[PDB]
């Protein structure tokens, strides 16, 4: 396999990409979610789904993120996302202000 | 400086300490960035809290709106939709 | 023949809270096209909700949560509650 | 009373608004009062948009009120124009405001 | 009967009914239920296909989530059509981007 | 019992039309029931908001016409129409 | 006679204002023509969306109410001319 | 002998230009130019004088709002001078197109 510099770097893009599991874990997620949603209710419920749903949501949004964030940071000549890379790219979008 | 019948109990699903930071390094790469700053992934997540929040909100709303105690999923799916993020796959 | 507008409506409260003060002809077009459009977000909104549950009735309750997201919190509320007080003001009377 | 707006005493129009839920095919029903209640409440909002407005026409040296005078009322306040964010202006013109940067040493 | 005078294969006397009961127009013309149910086959035989290739592509006998977006996000037209609509368990084009190349 | 009817018989059929020996997931199958009444609305809703512009009160089959060719794109959008207006053609032809 | 030569008449300085009202503050040589054929881009889709109504209403006198409603549909409402 | 220095007169119109609300865009040329494509569905239609109004606020305003968007990406590199791929790097993101 060549040798050794940023020899991975590309490597697990790759096989990330072929699969299709969920890339955050599907147990924290599921109490972050219980824990707020008390604070604007009581006595909630959840649907096995609804949640199942929310993450999917959720990763597909973030990625999507990165995902220009990327290109900024390209624009940058860098190949980091920086954490102001995240706010442009929101900015433009329109929540970010 | 004693035993005192210490009894340790603190909290890692939910909050947000809990939870991976694989889990989004895992995320970072889909994307294919070489690079991940330590700043960078703590914002992410600052993020991640306020899309999430205003989507519950809404859905809090429709379970509410119908009188009922278990949220559907359908539930989301329309809040989805109210910010133009609609998910086929579900819930026709 | 009939052009409507909702001039007359808003002839009033400018005056009611404002006095010493007008309108533009335009900005009073601005403010007739701003309620209608207002006017059917909120109804379409509630149009859909009855259909959910298949509702054959827009009630005063359908609107107030249709209200409720529709709009940025400190308007909302208000609004939520000048609602319910013109339903006590109105069904005595 | 015999004009209903007054019954709930107010200044919109409480049968013209009724008439409008029926004449956009909305539903099979149309409700009793809400009709007043959403009348009502867009009462509130022109209100609400149209104090500040003609707050905005004080600022200037104006007695009057020309469309920016809406304009500016509404960016302001974050309440105000989060919701008319999908909403563009009749000659709408633009809020003073210069990025951070670009202003000079 | 319906199928057969129209001479389609999707259902002309279903869409007649919800479009009359979604409450559309005060009546409904004639026109519609059967116009509307022709072009919805058309789109519907327009994925099916492509996603076909798709699986053949990479040699598959069965088509699942994955594959559907594969042949949609690719397609040119299709795409932009369903632009923002976001897809269950559905994964990403293989992309790289060019300065981030291993020289 | 329960309802909840979906257009399967409808998608199925028109992928047999197209690699007749060729499978799907249960999960694609929803996807495309998902799409399809997403696309229904999309259509028949902006039919009714012409019907009650210009000031008229039922809705045809040449408003889905107009309708649907500044839905869609160039090239697809005459394709579809042809097919549209020859099927319903054909549909009066007989009768 | 088919209106053509057009595209220029929005010459050099109009599209440099929009770009002070933008908040932008200088510009390259390059984009006065890349612009010009996005303006065209926006334009065409929103013109086409009108016209067919226009057409459909038996009519050629295209009215400003389609040119709005129009742009309603391609998510461009406006506050000011219409209904 | 006197000649501005470089950066003092355009900032000053900016606001000048902000504060006002009258169009910037000509009203023959425009004009000739929505005939031009109209035409090129159906040929030979007319519209009401304002109908051509309505239409000119609608990207007059819609390009200063790009503009916009295609300054912080200028910006955000550390330059000064609106580029070319920052607009279509905008324009790629906000993901019209």
């Amino acid at each position: 396999h060549r040798y050794r510099p940023g020899t991975v770097a590309l490597r697990e893009i790759r096989r990330y990409q072929k699969s299709t599991e969920l890339l955050i874990r599907k147990l924290p997620f599921q109490r972050l979610v219980r824990e707020i949603a008390q604070d604007f209710k009581t006595d909630l419920r959840f649907q096995s789904s609804a949640v199942m749903a929310l993450q999917e949501a959720s990763e597909a949004y973030l990625v999507g993120l990165f995902e220009d964030t990327n290109l900024c940071g390209i624009h940058a000549k860098r190949v980091t996302i920086m954490p102001k890379d995240i706010q442009l790219a929101r900015r433009i979008r329109g929540e970010r202000a | 400086g004693k035993g005192g019948a210490k009894r340790h109990r603190k909290v890692l699903r939910d909050n947000i300490q809990g939870i991976t930071k694989p889990a989004i390094r895992r995320l970072a790469r889909r994307g294919g960035v070489k690079r991940i700053s330590g700043l960078i992934y703590e914002e992410t997540r600052g993020v991640l809290k306020v899309f999430l929040e205003n989507v519950i909100r809404d859905a809090v709303t429709y379970t509410e709106h119908a009188k009922r105690k278990t949220v559907t999923a359908m539930d989301v799916v329309y809040a989805l939709k109210r910010q133009g993020r609609t998910l086929y796959g579900f819930g026709g | 023949t009939r052009k409507e507008s909702y001039a007359i409506y808003v002839y009033k409260v400018l005056k009611q809270v404002h006095p010493d003060t007008g309108i533009s002809s335009k900005a009073m077009s601005i403010m007739n096209s701003f309620v209608n459009d207002v006017f059917e977000r909120i109804a379409g909104e509630a149009s859909r909700l009855a259909h959910y549950n298949k509702r054959s009735t827009i009630t005063s309750r359908e609107i107030q949560t249709a209200v409720r997201l529709l709009l940025p919190g400190e308007l909302a509320k208000h609004a939520v509650s000048e609602g319910t007080k013109a339903v006590t003001k109105y069904t005595s009377a | 009373a015999k004009t209903r707006s007054s019954r709930a005493g107010l200044q919109f129009p409480v049968g013209r608004v009724h008439r409008l839920l029926r004449k956009g095919n909305y539903a099979e029903r149309v409700g009793a009062g809400a009709p007043v209640y959403l009348a009502a409440v867009l009462e509130y909002l022109t209100a609400e948009i149209l104090e500040l407005a003609g707050n905005a026409a004080r600022d200037n040296k104006k007695t009057r009120i020309i469309p920016r005078h809406l304009q500016l009322a509404v960016r302001n306040d974050e309440e105000l124009n989060k919701l008319l964010g999908r909403v563009t202006i009749a000659q709408g013109g633009v809020l003073p405001n210069i990025q951070s940067v670009l202003l000079p040493k």
